[PDB]
């Protein structure tokens, strides 16, 4: 539905807080920042020689932290592309996020170690907490505001903590429906109100709202607003996200190279979208405030944009035939 | 299938299937985008379903307006007048040789005029059907067809 | 747009200029018994089976209402105009007038004619009453006056807002989709405020209207001298058809007249009545030609029209009709009409008393 070949080796893309820039990383360890609008490339940072697989825009949208594999995170300003900071870790990392309400602040994820709050004011950082003490995979993010911070082992326990505390404020384990756990593949949050979402090894993806988690206390039994799956497939999901709104929810079946589109409410299929048979799908981004979707396969980015009926159709348009009202005096003189 | 469910389907691939675009024929006209099938619905010329006796009036209206007139007899008592309110079936072209053929169905006891294929059509295509426009005294025709009358009329 | 052949319809041919006098050639002579149609002269059922009643108004389904100029009638087979005597021993002395033919009405009463109506007309016989869906459309009773003064009235059952009925008289040449008075044919009252409508227009030299009004209709149209000064004469047309299931007569009706010419039938006139109370006079320009009471629906309007012999506000004139007088004087004109023509087709020579009556 449209694509980009002025970028290559595209592994990991993120959208700026107003969705106008996209800064994807390649396989050389560059970020592509390109435009929207005037569709180009904006900016050409060379960020690593590790290609880069965790990418995050500030709130003001002028600084960028990076994640190259070879475990080296940075901060870079969007303007001038320098390495405003760069740190160094055990467990490669897995993951970067920015605090959305404190950009000094980044919560990191890495691969076998428990996910650490930095701060880029001070080159501290804040161990947070470990459920088992045996994870060794556990996903962690903010909410919408930054206030908590969502963390989910590889044995379905769900730490919410608050963020600057790190103190336990719910908690609770989600099941395979039987009686087991499964890998908490990663957590999303709606950039508007609170439902937020769970990716999860049993290829289900379950949606909640953090109010319910909150008032559900530690170590209780909530429910999720919804359930999602490809009940026909079985898919996994390599990557997932709300919608701008936070009305639709898509998921990536990296199996098939597919896009499945829910609603949040009623959660019904809105749709599908089929690429490339061929290739592999990595990565997946919606507008924030745009029915507009990237997508990245095989380091090659593509759009997926949604028009309303106009661009042609604007007499006055009907779909379907109107019988004329007579009226009393529509004979009359 | 059911000339109500098949209108549905009709009514729901409508927007979809055919597009209108820069036309060789003449100005703008209606396009295939996806290949469709022989006798199966291309397109409701929807619009204002008035009666008969009405048409003049509006016609004349329409001739103290300035604005052209888009009417197709329904029947001897009705028509769909679309010249203020219609939709994309307004750009049909006709040809001599149509690959499409107006037909007046019933749903639910009202009756719509439903453009349908002639023939397979395929994607890319220009939509065309007879107009059946009765010998005036005359209307060049450009549809390219080898069999063309020359004249609508 | 073939050629002066063969009529336009494969499921039956009159016979054309050229095959003069070729009669109906439908149904064979090799009938079926029945039963339902074996009535002889003994039993005592009326022939013409009119349909089942229901009290919501109802469609007559298969019949071809009047088009193009082109007036449908309903059909009987009349298998011998009467003239059975004994044996002469002159065997050809009379002429048996087979018309095989006969303008019967399906109708106990002068009514609404179905005949006339448009496919959008809605009848109720529970009242008789007329109503319709979308805009206007007009109806018609089975008879028409051409001479002297007759009465009827309309009973309105139904005057919603967004509903409004109009009712008067008008000539054939009468549309009868259109709001009776839309045509320069049709004199009318519009049910919302006492309007005189003619030729679409709207004139306000009338009384008020009330929802729940009996209203009388009075009118005067000149003897047939004043009307032609001339020939009234009444040569037929008549054609048998048989459509889907049953045996119908067409006839050619008049042509739009271009008229724009003014010569009021003399001393004609139009009254109208409010329960007896004299509305006032409707229309004094009164044109040429037959006229019959009319009925527009608006949509959903429900009146009704009414003859004399139940009235509730009667003038007490005696040289004025109810509908039923001069319904079955028009019925039996017509039997006449099938008698001359027959006569004229079957047997040489005519011959009519001192004209004047
Ligand atoms: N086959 C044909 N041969 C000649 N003229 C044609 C034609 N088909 C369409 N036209 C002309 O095109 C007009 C279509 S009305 C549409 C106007 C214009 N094409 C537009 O898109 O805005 C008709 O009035 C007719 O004059
Ligand atoms: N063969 C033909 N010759 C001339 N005009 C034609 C034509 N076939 C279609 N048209 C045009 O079609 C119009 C009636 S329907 C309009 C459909 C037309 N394709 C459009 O784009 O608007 C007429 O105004 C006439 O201009
Ligand atoms: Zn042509
Ligand atoms: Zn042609």
């Amino acid at each position: 539905d449209g694509t980009l070949d002025c970028i290559s080796m595209a592994l990991t893309c993120t959208f700026n807080r107003w969705g106008t820039l996209l800064a994807v990383g390649c396989n050389d360890g560059r970020i592509v920042i390109w435009d929207f609008l005037t569709r180009g490339i904006a900016k050409i940072i060379s960020a690593h020689i590790h290609p880069v697989c965790s990418l995050c825009w500030s709130r003001d949208g002028h600084k960028l932290v990076s994640a190259s594999t070879d475990n080296i995170v940075s901060q870079w300003d969007v303007l001038s592309g320098d390495c405003d900071q760069r740190f160094r870790f055990p467990s490669p990392i897995l993951k970067v996020q920015y605090h959305p309400r404190d950009q000094n602040k980044v919560l990191v994820c890495p691969m076998k170690s428990a996910p650490v709050m930095l701060t880029l004011s001070d080159s501290k950082h804040v161990v947070l907490p470990v459920d088992d003490d045996s994870d060794l995979n556990v996903v962690a993010s903010f909410d919408r505001r930054g206030e908590y911070i969502y963390t989910g082992n590889a044995k379905g326990k769900i730490l919410v903590l608050k963020t600057d505390s790190q103190d336990l404020v719910a908690s609770f384990r989600v099941t395979t429906g039987t009686s087991n756990t499964t890998a908490i593949k990663s957590i999303e949050f709606a950039r508007k109100g609170s439902c937020f979402l769970i990716n999860t090894a049993d290829r289900i993806i379950r949606v909640y709202d953090g109010r319910e988690i909150l008032t559900c206390g530690r170590d209780g039994e909530p429910e999720p607003m919804q359930k999602l799956q490809d009940l026909v497939n079985r898919t996994p999901w390599k990557k997932c996200c709300f919608s701008g709104d936070g009305e639709y929810i898509v998921a990536g079946s990296a199996r098939q190279h597919a896009l499945y589109i829910w609603e949040k409410s009623i959660g019904n299929l809105v749709k599908i979208l089929h690429g490339t048979r061929g290739e592999l799908l990595l990565d997946v981004a919606w507008h924030p405030v745009r029915p507009i979707i990237a997508s990245i396969s095989s380091g090659v980015v593509s759009i997926w944009a949604q028009n309303q009926v106009e661009n042609w159709s604007a007499f006055k348009e009907l779909d379907e035939n109107v019988e004329y009202e007579e009226r009393e005096s529509e004979f009359d003189i | 299938l059911p000339m109500p469910m098949r209108f549905r389907h009709l009514k729901k691939t409508s927007k979809e299937a055919v597009g209108v675009y820069r036309s060789p024929i003449h100005g703008r006209g209606l396009f295939c985008k996806r290949n469709i099938d022989a006798g199966e619905m291309v397109i409701e010329y929807a619009g204002i379903v008035i009666r008969s006796i009405l048409t003049d009036k509006r016609e004349k209206y329409y001739d103290s307006k300035g604005i052209g007139c888009y009417m197709f007899r329904i029947d001897d008592s009705e028509v769909v007048d679309a010249t203020m309110h219609g939709n994309a079936a307004r750009f049909i072209n006709h040809s001599c040789e149509p690959n499409c053929y107006s037909r007046v169905i019933n749903i639910d006891g009202q009756k719509h005029i439903v453009i349908f294929a002639m023939r397979k059509i395929y994607r890319g295509e220009e939509l065309t059907y007879d107009y059946k426009f009765p010998i005036e005294d005359k209307l060049p025709c450009n549809c390219g067809a080898k069999k063309c009358r020359k004249f609508l009329n | 747009k073939q050629s002066s052949a063969v009529s336009t319809s494969g499921n039956l041919n009159g016979g054309i200029a050229a095959g003069s006098s070729g009669k109906g050639r439908g149904a064979k002579r090799k009938q079926q018994d029945g039963g339902t149609t074996g009535t002889t002269k003994k039993a005592r059922s009326d022939p013409l089976f009119s349909a089942q009643r229901l009290p919501p108004h109802g469609y007559p389904l298969e019949h071809p209402f009047n088009k193009d100029g082109y007036r449908y009638i309903l059909a009987e087979p009349d298998p011998h105009a009467p003239d059975p005597e004994k044996l002469e021993l002159d065997c050809w002395a009379g002429k048996p007038i087979p018309g095989d033919l006969y303008r019967a009405c399906l109708y106990e009463r002068v009514l609404l004619a179905l005949h006339d109506r448009a496919p959008q007309l809605k009848i109720s016989d529970d009242r008789l009453t007329v109503v319709g869906e979308k805009g206007y459309s007009m109806v018609r009773a089975s008879h028409g006056v051409r001479k002297g003064a007759w009465y009827f009235e309309i009973t309105v059952d139904e005057m919603p807002p967004d509903t409004a009925a109009r009712l008067g008289w008008s000539q054939p040449l009468g549309n009868l989709q259109a709001p009776l008075g839309y045509d320069k044919f049709s004199y009318s009252w519009r049910s919302k405020k006492g309007t005189k409508f003619h030729q679409s227009i709207g004139k306000h030299y009338s009384s008020g209207y009330g929802q729940g009004d009996v209203l009388g209709f009075y009118i005067n149209l000149p003897e047939d001298t004043e009307t032609a000064k001339s020939l009234p004469d009444t040569y037929k047309d008549k054609a048998l058809i048989k459509f889907k299931s049953y045996l119908y007569f067409e006839e050619k009706d008049f042509v739009d007249k271009a008229e724009k010419s003014l010569k009021q039938t003399p001393h004609s006139e139009i009254i109208f009545y409010k329960n007896g109370v004299n509305q006032g006079v409707a229309y004094k320009d009164i044109f040429e030609g037959v006229y019959f009471p009319a009925i527009s629906l608006y949509k959903s309007c429900t009146v009704s029209i009414n003859f004399g012999p139940c009235f509730k506000y009667p003038p007490k004139d005696l040289t004025y009709r109810p509908m039923s007088d001069m319904g079955w004087g028009a019925v039996v004109e017509h039997t006449l009409a099938d008698v001359l023509y027959h006569v004229e087709t079957e047997v040489d020579g005519r011959r009519s008393p001192p004209w004047e009556p």
